[PDB]
């Protein structure tokens, strides 16, 4: 849902990768890498963890018996507790059930959110040198090496270089 | 030359629901409805108290099963099925109202009224009350007449609360098995019992007569109780059928009442009982007692209701 | 040469509210408050009993009325306004409860006490309990004295609750319009009914005396009731005053009661109902009888709560 | 709300488009053509769908009369029972409130989504052979005929064939 | 040559919770929980009636007290600690419904009953209730026997509810100090008062003896109570320990019953009251009583819950 | 959150800026301006009022009391009024709570929209005669003096004229 990368334009993800959420698959010199995204990986989980310590949560409020399991109370006072109750007992199963999906439908599209925000990140490093290919990937229209690679990895990536090579390169 | 951007997956995940879909199938998500329960009274540092076969509203009363529980005092209340109110067939007036005070009472403590009686008898006994031989309860006395047929001449009594706290006074009417019997005791006439506190007043005439044998014997004694003030006093106005406190009966603290018929641990230590024993959770929502007492978690009907910590699972 | 994007739109769309506004024109949205009643009683399939002139607690008692339903059998019950207990002015101790009991009850079974009746009338019988000409309960009988102002022989009787099921067992107390027809009736003194079931004692002595004309009566008789256990033993002690029950009622199963106004109609079929009809809906809430019962939609105070199904309606 | 598509920089929308929710408006050799696109009408369909029938409920919970309209019940428990209703009312009266306005924000910002993903997938199929004009249109800088129309409509559009010729076009 | 993006910022921001987040610091944000009370009953624009020491029960009865409220009328009712519904010791029977009754009634209208009286006193006065010198209820009249120990003749009186609204009919049973003594007013016996209505039957019967003396006086006078329809009649049938009623109230309309120990202000106008003084808000929370009254925001545990209303702050 | 501007991409934001939310800091002839964009401005105050005036609210329900500051009531009854009581204080509690974080995250989030609302609709005014930065700039390539700079603020800013421009000045 929404956003539009995972499940989407970019086509099924990833099995292989086991080292975090978010990743990047090159291939060029040597051949095929696969190097997580720990900022990606860690602001999803992040937020993800959030929820949890909200929803996962010590409720002081004590209550105590109105009723009698043993010796059952007056017929007409317990036919209204019994009502007061499953009154509330709909109350509380609406209000879980929705806040679930709610939160999944929020835990979801936050995921698919961490990623148009990561290839619209290496799109803005890599200016005019290379193009979007259609589904999730760029052509690096010149030569990335395995320290080339790692210079857009790391958020270094200086398209100066490299920009008088595809100018015409992409042509 | 190229480069790929994506995400993680796996061979299968977990279904949960969304606001728009039954079952998206995302990578790891966690329960959030606690269905475990653990089948005893995880009592775990608290100072607790299972009476078994005292009854509650025994521990004022006396009788022979709540002899060890006169002056209980407890973080924990346990109450129990084979537990028992009385000895001498009868029943508290206003019963559960006050279980709901002793249960939160973190136990109490006696104090005696200071009654003594001139021309009548002090101590009538029953072969249901059973202590060394046939006896009564120990908290209460068995106010007769001198002998059999004689006065019962018409009496007053009176307790001060000298403490801060609120007391409880307790006493019973007695229902002897015909107006005949009722005579045997007390004497003939219109038997008033009456009872003046001062923000309470009202009064109690015995009814005898025929009714089934329960320990095997005919009578009643049913029990009644006001909760007498810091300052204030009661009176005690009457001329037979009358069951006399000998203490009453001031509440310690505050306290959990729990019933159930699982076993106590101290192993394990919990919040949310009931009678089917502990409920240890984190979770907001349990699918267990409905009437789940202590600090727990909410009652929900669902059984299950998955929370997404992941995204989308999308493998080939 | 070139492409344009965008999306559709209508001459006029449906305004609803978001979040942030109130009033954005979209394209379809649908109704989430059912407003639309149904003016009967939806019964197709089920197992209906309309007591009409039949007032829920008069099939325990069995009055004139109540003559088609002592042992009535129902998935639904209906209760009416022209709908009565009685027929010899009185009423229901602790009414209400009972027919929250009765209600419930899938209809109600009866079967005979046996009591018979020795040294005393078996039969009293009142001009406003109309069968054959004069006539009375017929679940229950008029205990009197022999013959004017006669003794009452003080009596006991008892009943074992033989079922597995809990009974219900009923009786009356005669108020009479005075203490010299008190006699009349029964003979003179403190005419003492009692009543020892086990779970439960009591007693209940007549009140006579002046109140006005009732079915152009001055009398009464009030009706009370215990429920019976499995096993258990109740025991009637009386000298006067008292309204034997015959019968005894145990209950069949499951049933919805339900008290309105309007008429069966088997041809709809429906669950929640009211006073006012029947609301058939898959909305989730609804804004018709805040007391409907049944399985409802929720009841709120919104008339109407518009839920989006569509975009954002942008003409020019 | 939210996205920019939906009332935003796709100024207005058409209520000539009956085919469906989405849609192309092109001119070319022929001149005008709408079609609608039944992948993003179906996704958002399918959504709203899925709300519905999650609304759209059998609520089972039974309840029954505490309660009553011909023989009004003793005056304090009856006091007792309208309170603990009345303050039930409340409650859902706000719980439905609220889900409505919740979920009608999200149906909304739900639809502005479905077309910026449309918007932004025809941007990746047409490389660098078109622009974006700025309210909602590409510039085809080359000519594309009612076969080449049909091309971008079902996702074949190759950009390699007409790159050579808006190359230059486009200058 | 180049152009820049961006957004606002402040110093320091005010911090809030998201749905994944505890405590963001945000621009304004703007708090969601009323806290600041008021210690006064903000009256402005409203029909009030502050009772002081007079109860509000005591408006029908008419103690010393409540002389100036007999008749009151309003929109808001205060009613105070120092207040009493009573002069003569004893106390109401079923006392708390009848304020919530009389609370929302918008004042009350008295009407006579219209009972004379042949053969005993109509008078009967003690020295707790002070008018000049000693004196008693207002809209009561203590019924004895003409003189000591003589006749109580057995008595029946009636009113019908000419109104089309429903009335009050109030009476007491005097409980006298002791058998010897109810006879010194009403002579002995069975002393069987009875009250039928229609809607209603029942008796009282007074229970005489000990009980500890308030305001100086060992007795007690407990009122009873009934809603009489428009229609119907009660009818009160007795031979001693009555009080009989000489006036009916009826309800006036429509208005907020707080108790309050805080004082009147005109000056300021308010809908959320409580003991304490008044909820002036807009705000959909209060965290003040929890049983605040009138048109209320929502109790909350909360303190505080800040609701953002600008973006993310974020400086260097 | 979600959306990628405000503290993202747009490396932290602005203390200096005063006449709104959101603007444009320039450079080009004269040096240094900034002047905030009052239609974003705008909508997102709009949207953020819209919810005051729905949570600033005349609830009218009335409530009563069926309880005793004073002579307090009967003990049985008075326990089964503050179950039923606390049992609703909680679940108002929870509603409130919740209530708030939704609306703080939505409230949040809909900020970091209206930024990249903007950022992405003065890259379509600005066709291919400028680049993105990396964070939230444009590279003008060709002058804009003081008046070329308020074309763009005021949405007439054609591309036509410095394209010519611009096309070499890229290289
Ligand atoms: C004299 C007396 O005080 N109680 C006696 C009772 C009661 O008279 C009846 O139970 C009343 O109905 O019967 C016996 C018994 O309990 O074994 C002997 C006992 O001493
Ligand atoms: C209230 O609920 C419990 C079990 O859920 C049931 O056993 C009890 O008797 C109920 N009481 C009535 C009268 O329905
Ligand atoms: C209780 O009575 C005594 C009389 O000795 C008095 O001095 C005291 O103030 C009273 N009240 C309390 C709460 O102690
Ligand atoms: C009831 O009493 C009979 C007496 O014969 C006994 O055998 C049986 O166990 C009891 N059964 C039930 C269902 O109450
Ligand atoms: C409770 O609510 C109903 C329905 O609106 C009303 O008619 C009824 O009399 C209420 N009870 C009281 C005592 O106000
Ligand atoms: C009350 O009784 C009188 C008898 O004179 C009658 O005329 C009137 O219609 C009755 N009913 C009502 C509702 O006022
Ligand atoms: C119910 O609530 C208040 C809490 O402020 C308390 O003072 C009151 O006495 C409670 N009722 C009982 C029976 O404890
Ligand atoms: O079970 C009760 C019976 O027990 C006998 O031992 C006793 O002598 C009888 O009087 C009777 O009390
Ligand atoms: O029903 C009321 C009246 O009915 C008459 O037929 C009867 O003879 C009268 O005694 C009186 O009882
Ligand atoms: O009020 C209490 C006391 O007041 C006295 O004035 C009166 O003479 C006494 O008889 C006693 O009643």
């Amino acid at each position: 849902g929404l956003f539009g990368a995972i499940a989407g334009f970019i086509e099924n993800g990833w099995e292989g990768l086991i080292d975090g959420w978010y990743g990047f698959r090159h291939q060029n010199a040597q051949g095929e890498g696969t190097a997580a995204d720990y900022k990606s990986t860690q602001s999803a989980i992040d937020q993800i963890t959030g929820k949890l310590n909200r929803l996962i949560a010590k409720t002081n409020q004590q209550f105590e018996l109105i009723d009698n399991e043993f010796n059952e109370v007056e017929k007409q006072i317990g036919n209204v507790i019994n009502w007061t109750r499953d009154s509330i007992t709909e109350v509380w199963s609406y209000n879980a059930e929705l806040l679930i999906a709610m939160e999944n439908q929020h835990t979801i599209d936050l995921a698919d959110s961490e990623m148009d925000k990561l290839y619209e990140r290496v799109k803005r490093q890599l200016r005019e040198n290379a193009e979007e290919d259609g589904t999730g990937c760029f052509e690096i229209f010149h030569k990335c090496d395995d320290d080339c690679m790692a210079s857009i990895r790391n958020n270094t990536y200086d398209h100066r270089k490299y920009r008088e090579e595809a100018m015409q390169n992409r042509i | 030359d190229k480069i790929c951007l994506g995400h993680h997956a796996v061979s299968n995940g977990t279904k949960v629901n969304t606001l728009t879909e039954r079952g998206v199938e995302v990578v790891n998500a966690t329960e959030t409805v606690e269905r475990t329960n653990i089948p005893r009274i995880c009592s775990k540092g608290k100072r607790t108290v299972d009476l078994g076969q005292c009854g509650l509203l025994g521990t004022i009363t006396g009788p022979p099963q709540c002899d060890q529980f006169l002056e209980f005092s407890a973080d924990l209340i346990i109450e129990r099925r084979e537990g028992s109110d009385v000895c001498y067939p009868g029943k508290f007036v206003n019963e559960e109202a006050l279980r709901q005070i002793l249960r939160e009472s973190g136990g109490i403590d006696k104090e005696t009224m200071g009654f003594t009686y001139n021309g009548i008898r002090t101590n009538g006994v029953t072969s249901a009350c059973k202590r060394s031989g046939s006896s009564f309860y120990a908290e209460m006395k068995w106010l007769l007449s001198n002998t059999d047929n004689a006065a019962f001449p018409q009496m007053t009594k009176s307790y001060k609360n000298t403490r801060k706290s609120p007391a409880i006074i307790v006493w019973g009417i007695h229902h002897s098995v015909s107006t005949a019997e009722q005579t045997k005791l007390y004497g003939s006439g219109n038997k008033l019992v009456t009872v003046g506190s001062s923000n309470y007043q009202q009064s109690f005439v015995p009814s005898p007569g025929a009714r089934p044998q329960v320990n095997g014997l005919s009578g009643r004694i049913d029990f009644h109780w006001l909760i007498l003030n810091p300052n204030d006093t009661v009176t005690f106005s009457f001329n037979g059928a009358f069951i006399a406190p000998d203490r009453a009966s001031f509440l310690r603290g505050k306290s959990m009442g729990i019933q159930s018929g699982v076993q106590v641990d101290a192993n394990c230590e919990g919040d949310c009982y009931h009678s089917g024993g502990t409920i240890i959770s984190n979770l907001p929502f349990q699918n267990i007692d409905s009437r789940a007492v202590g600090k727990c978690p909410r009652y929900v009907k669902q059984r299950s209701l998955l929370l997404a910590t992941g995204m989308k699972n999308v493998p080939e």
